[PDB]
C-alpha cells in the first residue's frame, strides 16, 4: 500500500501498521477489539484500578508512552536517544502506580478526579506468525477534571498487543504510545492512556 | 515597586513575601536580575559530544543553540535571526555546520557568524557588514564535569566560584565516580508553579518528603519507605543541609544511593555504589567517598536541581510568575553497565518524568503556593523558612558552606533566598558582592 | 467483576452500571444503541429539537444532568444535599426548553449557533427485570461554536434509559449524567448532553 | 490612574465611564477599595450547622475556609498554610475538627490554630511560636437572618449598619417567614463579564427583564410572562426602586411570589406566599407582609444578589476585570414543605442555574457589555444610569432609603455607583463616610 | 420526519440530509463505510498523503470546506455571498497540496507534526438514484501537535460522497463541510478534513 | 517607556527594536497612536451596495458598524449600546433600517440615531435628550475607488493625500480597469504574530519569497515558480519597491499578472490583463498600464495589505502585541466573467485563505519573530531593514515615491517605519507632519 521513497513524511514504523489493518478485515475481531477497549475505558474512567489490572492487563504486559526529541526530518547524522519512556511499565510497576492512586494519603485523589475516555477507530487484526497475538489500533480522547476548574484533555493513537490469557480472557500484553505533544500542558501525564 | 529597597526576604532569609511567586513586575525583574545574571544549564557533553552536534535551550525566558564547534568548544546563541528575528532552530536536538533562517535565507555557522545572504552580491553588494551580524551570543559557557552551563553576564564568576561551597559536595559523584552523562531527551512539562517553588523544594526540603510523598514511598518500596506519612523520623545525623554564598545549596542523606527508586532496582543500585564507595575511600577519602553514595537533593541557583543517585536531573524554566516549564533529565555514572544506565533512566521517568508518581505528588503543593502568592490577602504576607535558624555552622571542619547538621531543615532555604534578595536588590555582580560580604555571617547570625 | 472495598476509588453506584454491560453483550443491541444514538446526536447537531422531542424523547422521561459538591474522598460525617441539579427535566420541562430554544426572540441564537456532537464507546444491555428496558450507556463529547470565535467544549458520560414508545421507536426515559467538571468553564451548559 | 481624582462615577451616579468595566488596574484597585472592605457572602447556617461543618468561600479573590466552632459561632481563614503557603483546603465542603497541609503535614484547628506541627520537639525545639502562626483570620464574620458575611476590614459597620435602608425590605423574608435555608450545593459557571455588570443587572435592572427574556417568560409561562418582547408595560406602582448608603438595594414587584418560575409551581407557591402573608399581616403590618411575598432583585453590595420568592441567590466571585466566577444557590422558606423545597430549588437551577435558560439570556448583555469596557473608543464613553433621576425621594413615611415610586428605573444603580465611587476614591472606612455625608441628597438631586 | 416550519432552526439542507438516514438502515453498510473512514484517517494520520489520495480520493472528487458568514436568523434581504471556500480542491488541486506536504522545503514540516484524527458518529446510505453512490456522514475531532507546545483541535462534521473507483475500491468523489467555528482559532486550517 | 523620546526605529528607518512586535504597553499607545489616528479599511460597496445594507468590520481593537445610508452614503459607528454599553450587533452582514439592543431594547437607526427607547414616555417621560445618545460615529469615512476607509481622527488628510505616492501605483489597477470589487465574505483566522509582522511583510518583503514560499511555489507552479528555494534571480529590473509619506508602500513584480495562482488560472489571467493592458496604452500610457497587469504587494498603513493581480487582501486586525486577527478576501476586476471571478475568489483564498498553502509559510515566520520581541534578550536588539539603502531616489521622471529600483529590497520596510515612529512620538496629526518635513530626504540620506 504504502512507498516510504514516494510518501515522503511516513515512518517505516506506520507503514508497517497500517499494512496488517489492510488485508485481512475480520468484523467479528473489530467489533471484539471495540468491546474490550470499551469495557477496559469504562473501568479506568470509573477508577477500577485493580479490575482494569485484573481483567485488562496481561502479565507480560509492557505498558510504553514515548516523547520522541523534536529532530530535524532531514536529521541523518545526530543519532542519541530519539525519545524518552513516560512509561514503560511491567505488571508489577503498574501495580505499583495502581496503589499510589489507590493509596488513602494520595493527598492529590481528594477531592475525587473525574475521568472520561473516549476511544475511537478501533482496528484489530490478528498477527501474521502468533495465531494467538491479537493487533489491536486505537485513538483515546481522554478528559480529567479536579479540584473545580483543573481540565486536561489528552489524545492518543494506541498501538495495542492483545493476547488470550487466563480463562480465555483476552489481555493487553502490549500498549505503545508515540504521545504526540512534546511539551505537555496538562500538569503531568499522570493517567492511563 | 522599589527593588532597591522592598524586603521581599527578611533578615538571615528567615521569610519572604508570598508575592515572589506571583508578581508577574517582580518576575520581569528577576528575568534581568536573576536570569541575565547568573550560570543557567544548557546540556551536557554526552548530549553533544560530536563536532556540530546542538540542542537548543531556555535561559530564563529566553531560547539559545548549543553548538559543539569544531575545536570542541561549545559556544551558544540566541536562537534569533540577526535580520528580521524570527527564531532560527525549529528542533531540539541534531548535527549541522550551520543554521538557515527559513523566513529570507540567511546563513549562520555553527559558529553564530553570519556566512551567506542570498543573492548577497546583486542585493547587498558589499554593503552588508556581515561581521557585524553573527547570532547573539552566550557570554559565557562553562563546564562543571560535562555539565554546561551559560551565563549572559560577563561579569559574573566563573562557575566554580559560583558554585562555591556545593562544589565540594557534588564533586564525588561528579567528579570522582568517573563522570557522569545526562541520558536525554529530556521530558518536558508545563506547571502552574513559579520556578521557585520546586527550586526552593529541591534546594532544601526534605520535610515534605514523609508527608508530600506518602502514597509513593508506601508504593515504592523505596529506601525511604519508612518516612511515608511521616511514620518514622531518620535517624539522628541521618543527613544534613548545606548552602552557599551564590545560593546553591542541598540537602545530604547519608547513603541513600538507590533514591527514590523502586525495590526492583535497591539492591544493584546499592551494590554498585557501595563497590565504588570502596575504591573512593582510598582516593578521596571516607567521608567524600560515603558523599559519592549519598542522596543530595541540590538546587543550583537559581533554577537547576537534582537528586543525585536518584539520578534526577532538573530546569525549572521560567514562563511566567504562575507558569514553569519543567525538563528533566536522567543522570547517570558513565562506568554503569549500559542496561543498568537504560533502567535508571526508565526508572528516573517513571517516578519524577512528565508521569513521574513522585512528581505529581508535588504538583499541587507547588502550584497552588505560587497561585496563592498573587491572592490579594496573601500578597504581603511571610513564607517562613526559620527551622533550624539558630543552629547552623559555616567554616565546619568537615562540612563546608553554612551547614545545618541535621537531615530535615531550612538552612537551604534560607541561602537560596538571601542570594535571591541580593541579586534582586543589585543592578549588578558587584553590588551583589557588596550585598553579601556577610552572608554566611547573615545565615548562622543566633549562632 | 468489582469488589469497591478493594477498588476503593470505586463508588457503589459506578459499580452497579459496570455489571450490567459485563455479563451479556448482545452485538446487535449494541448496534440499536449505537444508531439510537447517532440519530439522536444527528437531530440535536441540526438543532431540529422538536424532532428530538417527537422522535428520541418518552413522555416519562427523566432528563438529569448534576454537578457534585467537592467533598474529601475520606469524607463520612458532612451529610448535605451532595449535588444539585443543572438539569432535571420532565418531557414539559424539555418542551419549555425547547420553545426557548425555537423562539425567535431568542436573542443568542442569532446568528445561528453550530453543534456537532461525537457520541462513543456505546455500550447497551437490557434491565434484568424490565424486558422492555433498556440500558444504554455512552460518552459525548459535544462542540459547541458562536458568534465568530466563542467555543464551549463539553465532556460526558451518559447513562441512559431507552424504552419502546407509541409505534414501537425506542425512546429516552431517563438520561442520566454527573456532569465531570465542577466550575463549568463554557459560559454556561445551555447545551442538550 | 489617579483614583482620589478621577471621575469614574459622575454626580449622583448618573453614568460610569465603561472602562470600570475592563480596567485591570482598576480591577486590582477594587480588590483594595472594594472586597478588602467590605462585606461578602460566605454561606449560610444551613450549609455549615453543625460544629466542625466547614466551607470554602471566596472573598474577593481570596479563599478562605468557614468553619462552625464549637461553641456555635463561625470563624473564617485563610485557605493558605501559614508555612510556604500551599493551599490547605482542596474541597468545597466537609466536617472536621482541623485541616492538615499536604506539603509538610502541618496541622491547623478549625479555630484556624496552629496545632501540631510533624517532628516539632525533633526540628524546632521550642523555637516554634505555634501562637503567632495561626491562619490569617478574617476579621469580621457576622449574620443576617442565617446568612454568614465576612469583612477582612475591622473597621466595617455592623452588617445590619451596612445593610442600611435595604434591610427593612429583606426582613419580611429574610425574619418574618420564620427563616429561610440555602440549598446547596451551587452551580458554579465562569462568564466573561466583570462582576459589576450582574451585580448591576440584579440591583435596579428591571427594565431588561421584557426585552431579554422575551423568550423565556414566553417559554416558561412564569407570572411575569405578559412583559415579554416589551408587549406590556408593568401597571401603574407595580413596585418600585431603593437604593442606601453603602451600596445595597433593589427592585420591588408587587405580589410576584411564584416571581421567575414556570406555570408548574405558581399555584402553590401563589398559595404558599399568600397564607404567610395573611398571618403575616397582623404581626408586621399589610405593606411589609406584602413585601415579603413580592419579588425583590436585590444586590447585597458589593457581589452578592438575590431574587426572593423566586429565591435565586447569587455570588457574583471576580476573577479580573472580565471574568466572573458565578455561585448560584437556592434560598427556600425552613416551612415549606420539603418536596416544594426540592423542587423550588430545581426550579432556581432550571432558570438561572448553569443551564439556567434565564440566566442564558443574559450572558451576552453582561459579557460583551464587560468586554466593550476594554474597547480603545468606548473606555472614556459614559454607560448611561439617569432613569428616572430626579424623581427619587429620600425619608419616605413608608418605604425606606432614596427610592424610586416605579418599578422599572436606575435608581438602584445610581445609589450602587455613588457607594462604588466613594470607596474606589477613598483610603479608608472614614474616608468612605466622609465621602458619603450627603449620598441621599446626591441621589435625589433634582427632586 | 422533519417539519423546518416548526423545527425553527433547521436549515432545508439539513433537513434533507437527515431524510436519507432516517430510512433505510444498511447495518453492513455503515460497517463499510466505518473502515473506510477509520484507514482514510489512519493513511491521513500517518500522513501517507500519496497513499491517501491513491487509494481514498476519487479523480472526479470535490472536496470543501466551508466558513459562512455570521448573518441575523432573521435575514431576508441581505444576498450576497454566504460562504467562502477554505477548501474547494479538484484531485489536482489536492495533489498540488499534497506535493506541498512533501516537498523537503516546507519547512513547517520539520520537526514532523503529529496528527490524531478521532471519527465518530458514522453514517451510511446509498443515494436513491445513482445506486453506485454511497453517502456518508461522520464527525472529526482532529488533533494537531508542533514545535513542542502548538496545540490545534479541529471540529467537524463530513458529508461525503463514496463511489467504487478502478479496482472496485470505494473513493471519496466529494467531502462537504461547513466548518462551525467562524474565526479559526488554530493558526490556520492547513490540515485535511 | 517615554515614547516622545524613545527612539524604537533608527533614523532613516534602518532598524526598529525588536520589542516593538511584543511589547504590550507599545501595542497600547499604538492603539492611540496609529489606529485611533490613521485610516483603516472597513469594507467595499460591493459588500454593501444596497440601503441597510451593513457589515460590521474591527478598527484597531474596536468594533464598528457599517451601513449604506438611504443617500447612498456611508457611514460607521461604534457597535456599541450607548445605554450600558452591549455589543450593539451580533452578526458580521446583513440589511437593516436599524439596530436593536438586545438587554433593554434601545432602537437605533442605520443613521446611528437613538428612535426608539422602550416605554419611553412612561419612564423617561421627556428627560431623555436622544439626539444626543446617536451611536458614537467614526468621524471620517471616505472611499478609493469603492474601497472605503474609515478614520476616527477628525484631524487626518484625506485618505487620497493619505495614499500619497503609493495611489499613483494602484490607480492603473483600482480606477482605470473599470473597478473592482471584493468577494465576501472573508476568511478568518487568528494568527500569533504582531500585526506589523505581515504588515511588513506584504509592504516590501519580496525577498522571502523565493525562500518562505519555496515549497508552494514549486507545488502550485505559479508563474513566480522560477523562484523556489532561490533557484534563480528575478531578472534585472524585473521591478520595485516604493514607499511614501504616511507610511503606504509596495513592491512591484512587473508584468506578474496571474501572480500566486496555480497554473490552472495562469493561461486566462494573463490572458485577460493582457488584453486589458493593451486598451489602457491608449488610455493611461504604457507604463500605468503595464503598472495595472504588474503584481503590487503593497501594504496601506497601517494594517491593510493586497497583492494585487492575484487578488488577495488582507486586514491585519490587531488584538494585542502577539495576536493578530487576519482578514482574507479576494479582490476581482468588475468586468471579469463571473465564473473567473469564482475562481480567482476560491483561488485566492486556497493560496492566501484560511488554508491556503502560501499563507501558513509565513506562520512560522510572523509568529516567532513576534514572540521573540518579548524575549528579554531580544527586546533592546536591532531588526535590520537596511538593504537597498543609498540607492533609493525621490522625485523620479516616472516612478514617484521614495523608490528602489529593484525587486528586492526593504525600501519599503523603511517608509513603513518612519511613518510609524513619527506617529508614535506624536500627540497628533500636527506633530506627525512636522516630523515628517523631511521623511523622503530621511529615506534616501546616503543617495
Ligand atoms: S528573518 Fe531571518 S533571513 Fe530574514
Ligand atoms: S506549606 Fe503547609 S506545612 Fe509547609
Ligand atoms: S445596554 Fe442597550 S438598551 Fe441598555
Ligand atoms: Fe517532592
Ligand atoms: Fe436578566
Ligand atoms: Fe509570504
Amino acid at each position: 500500500m504504502i512507498n516510504i521513497q514516494e510518501d515522503k513524511l511516513v515512518s517505516a514504523h506506520d507503514a508497517e501498521e497500517i499494512l496488517r489493518f489492510f488485508n485481512c478485515h475480520d468484523s467479528a475481531l473489530q467489533q471484539e477489539a471495540t468491546t474490550l477497549l470499551t469495557q477496559e475505558a469504562h473501568l479506568l474512567d470509573i477508577q477500577a484500578y485493580r479490575a482494569w489490572l485484573e481483567h485488562c492487563v496481561g502479565s507480560e504486559v509492557q505498558y510504553q508512552v514515548i516523547s520522541r526529541e523534536l529532530r530535524a526530518a532531514s536529521e541523518r547524522r545526530y543519532k542519541l536517544n530519539e525519545a524518552m519512556n513516560v512509561y514503560n511499565e511491567n505488571f508489577q510497576q503498574l501495580k505499583v502506580r495502581v496503589e499510589h492512586q489507590l493509596d488513602p494519603q494520595n493527598w492529590g485523589n481528594s477531592p475525587k478526579l473525574r475521568f472520561t475516555r473516549f476511544i475511537t477507530n478501533v482496528q484489530a487484526a490478528m498477527d501474521v506468525n502468533d495465531k494467538e497475538l491479537l493487533h489491536i489500533r486505537s485513538n483515546v480522547i481522554l478528559h480529567r477534571a479536579r479540584r473545580g476548574n483543573q481540565v486536561d484533555v489528552f489524545y492518543a493513537a494506541r498501538e495495542d498487543k492483545w493476547k488470550r490469557g487466563e480463562g480465555g480472557v483476552r489481555k493487553l500484553v502490549q500498549r505503545f504510545v508515540d504521545y504526540p505533544e512534546r511539551i505537555l500542558q496538562t500538569h503531568n501525564l499522570m493517567v492511563f492512556l | 515597586m522599589n527593588y532597591n529597597n522592598k524586603i521581599l526576604v527578611s533578615e538571615s532569609g528567615l521569610s519572604q513575601k508570598h508575592l515572589i511567586h506571583g508578581d508577574e513586575e517582580l518576575f520581569q525583574h528577576e528575568l534581568k536580575t536573576i536570569f541575565a545574571r547568573n550560570w543557567l544549564f544548557l546540556t551536557h557533553d554526552s548530549l553533544i559530544p560530536a563536532p556540530g552536534d546542538y540542542v537548543t535551550a531556555k535561559m530564563g525566558i529566553d531560547e539559545v543553540i548549543v553548538s559543539r564547534q569544531n575545536d570542541g568548544s561549545i559556544r551558544a546563541f540566541l536562537n534569533v535571526c540577526r535580520h528580521r528575528g524570527k527564531t532560527l532552530v525549529s528542533v531540539e536536538a541534531g548535527n549541522a555546520k550551520g543554521f538557515v533562517c527559513s523566513y529570507h535565507g540567511w546563513g549562520f555557522g555553527s559558529n553564530g557568524e553570519l556566512q551567506s545572504v542570498p543573492f548577497e552580491k546583486d542585493l547587498y553588494g558589499e554593503s552588508l557588514n556581515k561581521k557585524c551580524l553573527g547570532l547573539k551570543e552566550v557570554a559565557r559557557v562553562e563546564s562543571f564535569h560535562g555539565f554546561i552551563y551559560g551565563c549572559f553576564d560577563q561579569e559574573a564568576p566563573p562557575l566554580m566560584d559560583y558554585l562555591g561551597d556545593a562544589a565540594w559536595y557534588l564533586e564525588p559523584m561528579f567528579k570522582h565516580s568517573g563522570g557522569l552523562e545526562l541520558v536525554g531527551p529530556p521530558g518536558k512539562v508545563v506547571i502552574k508553579a513559579n520556578w521557585k517553588a520546586p527550586a526552593e523544594n529541591f534546594v532544601g526540603d526534605a520535610y515534605h518528603v514523609g508527608w508530600t510523598h506518602a502514597s509513593s514511598l508506601r508504593s515504592g518500596e523505596s529506601i525511604f519507605s519508612s518516612l511515608a506519612g511521616n511514620a518514622a523520623l531518620p535517624p539522628e545525623g541521618a543527613g544534613l543541609q548545606m548552602t552557599s554564598k551564590y545560593g546553591s545549596g542541598m540537602g545530604v542523606l547519608w547513603d541513600g544511593y538507590s533514591g527514590v527508586h523502586s525495590a526492583d532496582l535497591v539492591p544493584e543500585l546499592m551494590a554498585f555504589g557501595g563497590a565504588k564507595q570502596e575504591r573512593l575511600n582510598k582516593e578521596i577519602g571516607d567521608v567524600r567517598a560515603r558523599i559519592y553514595r549519598s542522596h543530595l537533593n541540590c538546587t543550583v541557583f537559581p533554577n537547576n536541581s537534582m537528586l543525585t543517585c536518584s539520578g534526577v536531573f532538573k530546569v525549572w524554566n521560567p514562563i511566567d510568575a504562575n507558569t514553569t516549564e519543567v525538563w528533566t533529565y536522567a543522570i547517570v555514572e558513565k562506568d554503569m553497565p549500559e542496561d543498568l544506565k537504560r533502567r535508571l533512566a526508565d526508572s528516573v521517568q517513571r517516578t519524577f518524568g512528565p508521569a513521574g508518581f513522585w512528581e505529581s505528588d508535588d504538583n499541587d503543593n507547588m502550584e497552588t503556593a505560587s497561585q496563592n502568592g498573587k491572592k490579594y490577602q496573601s500578597r504581603d504576607s511571610d513564607l517562613l523558612s526559620n527551622l533550624g535558624f539558630g543552629e547552623d555552622v559555616y567554616g565546619d571542619a568537615v562540612y563546608p558552606g553554612v551547614v545545618g547538621k541535621s537531615a530535615i531543615g531550612e538552612t537551604s532555604y534560607r541561602g537560596f533566598y538571601r542570594a535571591y534578595q541580593a541579586h534582586v536588590s543589585s543592578s549588578n555582580w558587584a553590588e551583589f558582592e557588596h550585598a553579601s560580604s556577610t552572608w554566611h555571617t547573615e545565615l548562622t547570625k543566633t549562632t
